[PDB]
């Protein structure tokens, strides 16, 4: 799940 | 040699889409607020001080855009931070965390720059979606121009308009157009980054992406790289359309490593490896009955496995009958000596240095379409050679999850994994936030270029010096 501002998660 | 202009229909579609954009509720843009210093201790001070100011009425009266504009003109030191914010509240909370050196999703902050340049990842498999690239095409003049340039090259090569596809929400993508359009978008996104001062230290390609990777590594002109993706793409579409039913090869991802596959495959004599994607993930291809069988063998053994839906069978024997036309079509391309590093997932993941011998031969594209993509191997070779920043140019960032699996396996547990566009995320924001990350880690990126030239003084803020 890569989020809102470029985050692997 | 006169190139076709934007088509009538593309102009019509554009007008319509602009009309509809102009009617949605405008949302506050994402503004990046840069704060830096030689010392982390001083970076936090400036942060807390800027935050304190933004609390005051004068600071509350100044637009975020102006505060970001002023910030962007400070000297950018060794230790860096960017708070990405839509309003004053967001901005302050982010700055609080920069100061407290606490973490948050809209904050990036490092003690100093990353040692090695970025590796630009050019992939594409599984990244398509219906509206991909459209919003950035409507909103960003630099993207739009590059899209239009590839759009002209593809009209010339293939006789239709990729830009018409992009603009038409009623139009969906198939085996052929999915590829030429992800390519258009990869090209334009990379050049948008170049426009803002970014550069790749190295490229790595993954199947469809390989032709964009060649372009950005200076290995082929844009023309010849368009030629490479056009021949692959249209030949693949035509070849599947002429085959029927259980003769269509399928692809699936299964949680087996290269080593497990040599074993597992002794039960499935027609399965082949399409992409060694991760240390324990492989995209395989072959006849459906064998694909379904390996799928069920995985699901049984407690192993992840997902079948893809595309009757593309890149990197299988289904490419055998296209090789000759492919060879013939790309007669005349001119491979050039690269201008940045290349991890060649076609050559088993091996590195070629800037200044090396050309490797973008006709035979290269022939090799790449038919044979396995050594992606994990390429990424492992990058990590082992000191690279830690991976930026995917994609309409959706699927290959970075694969990259993460390799980085982690190699001992690199804190790589900088930077995506570009994504489905369900504002595309203008996404790019802002990608540029912020590049900036933050010290990579080339002229952050002044993220704001238009001041016309008057209300375009600046009175930021505490």
């Amino acid at each position: 799940k890569e989020n809102f501002w470029g985050m692997a998660v | 040699p006169e190139l076709p202009g934007v088509t009538e229909e593309a102009l019509r579609l554009k007008e319509a889409a602009l009309e509809e954009l102009a009617a949605q509720e405008v949302t506050a843009p994402l503004v990046p607020l840069a704060v830096s210093a030689f010392l982390t201790s001083r970076k936090k001070a400036a942060a807390a001080e800027l935050a304190d100011w933004m609390q005051s009425p004068e600071g509350q009266a100044s637009s975020l855009e102006s505060i970001g504009r002023s910030l962007s003109r400070r000297n950018h030191g060794r230790s860096r931070a960017v708070v990405l914010a839509h309003d004053h509240d967001e901005a302050i909370k982010g700055l609080r965390a920069v100061a407290a050196g606490k973490q948050a999703p809209n904050v990036f902050s490092v003690d100093g720059p990353v040692t090695t340049g970025p590796v630009w990842v050019l992939a594409g498999f599984g990244a398509q979606h219906r509206k991909m690239g459209k919003s950035l095409y409507l909103r960003n003049e630099v993207f739009a121009a590059w899209i239009e340039k590839v759009d002209a090259l593809v009209q010339d090569e293939l006789g239709y308009s990729v830009l018409e596809l992009i603009l038409d929400d009623a139009q969906d993508y198939g085996i052929e157009t999915t590829q030429v359009t992800i390519f258009a978008i990869q090209i334009a996104l990379g050049e948008l980054l170049r426009h803002h001062g970014a550069k790749p230290a190295a490229v790595i390609g993954q199947s469809l992406g390989e032709a964009a990777s060649a372009y950005f590594a200076g290995g082929l002109s844009l023309r010849d790289a368009t030629r490479a993706i056009c021949s692959r793409s249209h030949l693949m579409g035509e070849g599947e359309a002429m085959l029927f039913g259980e003769y269509i090869r399928l692809m699936a991802l299964v949680e087996y490593s290269a080593d497990e596959i040599r074993e597992v495959f002794s039960d499935f004599p027609d399965l082949e490896v399409c992409v060694y994607a991760a240390p324990t993930q492989t995209v395989i291809g072959g006849p459906p009955e064998q694909v379904d069988a390996i799928l069920a063998r995985a699901e049984a053994e407690g192993k992840f496995a997902r079948k893809f839906a595309t009757k593309g069978a890149s990197h299988t024997s289904q490419m055998d009958p296209l090789l000759g036309e492919l060879t013939a079509e790309l007669q005349g391309i001119k491979p050039t000596s690269p201008t940045c590093g290349i991890f060649s997932t076609v050559h088993e993941g091996r590195y070629i240095k800037p200044g090396g011998e050309p490797i973008h031969d006709v035979e290269y594209w022939k090799k790449g379409l038919r044979h396995s993509v050594y992606f994990t191997h390429g990424i492992r070779n990058a990590v082992d050679s000191g690279h830690t920043t991976f930026l995917e140019l994609a309409p959706n960032p699927v290959a970075l999850m694969q990259v993460a699996l390799t980085t982690a396996d190699a001992g690199l547990h804190d790589a900088q994994l930077i995506p570009t566009l994504a489905r369900k995320q504002d595309e203008v924001s996404s790019m802002v936030s990608t540029m912020a990350q590049l900036y933050v880690y010290g990579h080339d990126l002229d952050i002044r270029t993220l704001f238009s030239r001041a016309s008057g003084p209300q375009d600046y803020a009175n930021i505490p010096p």
